Parts: C-alpha cells; structure tokens; sequence
C-alpha cells in the first residue's frame, strides 16, 4: 500500500507566467500560511503510509499540499493567480471531504483557510 | 470514521 | 442532435468518471441513505443515471433542457445540504468541471 507520485511542479507544455498577483501569493499569502503553527500537516503531500490510511488515495484523486503549491509558484508554473488559488482550495476541500467536521485536522485546516481568505482580500490589482 | 452516501473510510482522527 | 450526443458521449462521460461522481450516479434513496425529509424538500430529484438514460432514449427537446437537469441535480444538493458540507464541496467540484464542458459546447 504505497503513496502515488506527487503532483507535478513543472511542465514544458504549460505556458509559464509571472504576474504581480502571483508574486504576492508566494511572498505574502503562502509565506504567512507556511509559518503558521498548524501548517506542518499540509506542507507535504499526505503520507497515507505513515498515517496508516489505506483509503485516502482511494477517495482523494487530486491531492494538493503547500509544498507543491510553493514549488509551483517558485517555478512560475501558473498562468494567473486564479490557478494558484484553486490549488489552495483543492488542498482545503480535500481535507474537509476526507475528514469529519470536528477532527483536529479540520480545525487546523479551517484556521489556515481563514488566514488565507484574509490575505486574499488584500490581493493587489494586476 | 466518515460515511458519505454509502461509502465509509478511516479519517486522520482515527 | 450533435449537442445532445456531445453531452452524452463527452460531458456525461467525463463527469461519470470524476472522483466525486459516485453520490450522483443514481437517484437518492432517502430511506436507505437515512435522509429524513429529503423528498419533503427535494421536489424534483435528479441524478446522472437518469440524465444518462434520457440522453440515450432521446428524452430532451434540446441541449438546454438536458443542462437544466444538471443544474437541478446540483441545486438539489445545495438546497438540502448545508453550505461547506462534504457532499456540497463534492457537488461544487462536479459543477465546475461541468461548466468547463459547457463552454466548449459545439454550435447547432
């Protein structure tokens, strides 16, 4: 019962770009979330082997983590801020879908998402 | 343990 | 038409294979699923299984009537379930992929 390959962080067929908003997402939005006390379960892809969860990747088929998002931002993977924001939402929604609304991992994800929505409201104009 | 529309699995809590 | 086959051979087929599609592939059995007041609240149940069978038996007048059933399927989930729920988030993921398929709908 192994872990699948992590999501890609580069693609020669995908148009690379670098805007004012994407620079803000890497140095402001993702920066404060990465330094949060509840960030450690989300900085890497879900390790279903160490967690003894054989059913995680049987349910979640599009995993996402801050480590993937951070590496994608560093490599100019996205075309605009909307693409990067959707990866964040994917990371959050996967946690809310797989876990119970009262679990600690959900209470940690909800805290990160609220801080995420605070910094996104101050996203600069293109 | 979580149940959604007839499918059950173990959460991180358990 | 050509759009009613695109909805069946492409749209309905790419949604049926989605990771969160299984709650929507069959009609809701509120008695089995232990969903009280579901039929009291949902007055027009809809699912991809019924939509698939209607596209195969030429039930829809045009493509917009079939799209109406997809919206009805999504709206029923947004009406009966609380926002932010697991089943709602799964329904929003299917609606997003569904709307991308509608942008690429061929012309009549």
């Amino acid at each position: 019962s192994t872990n699948p390959p992590p999501p890609e962080t580069s693609n020669p067929n995908k148009p690379k770009r670098q805007t004012n908003q994407l620079q803000y997402l890497l140095r402001v939005v993702l920066k404060t979330l990465w330094k949060h006390q509840f960030a450690w379960p989300f900085q890497q892809p879900v390790d279903a082997v160490k967690l003894n969860l054989p059913d995680y990747y049987k349910i979640i088929k599009t995993p996402m983590d801050m480590g993937t998002i951070k590496k994608r931002l560093e490599n100019n993977y996205y075309w605009n801020a909307q693409e990067c924001i959707q990866d964040f939402n994917t990371m959050f929604t996967n946690c809310y879908i797989y876990n119970k609304p009262g679990d600690d991992i959900v209470l940690m994800a909800e805290a990160l998402e609220k801080l995420f929505l605070q910094k996104i409201n101050e996203l600069p104009t293109e | 343990w979580k149940t959604i529309k007839g499918a059950t699995w173990r959460t991180k809590q358990c």
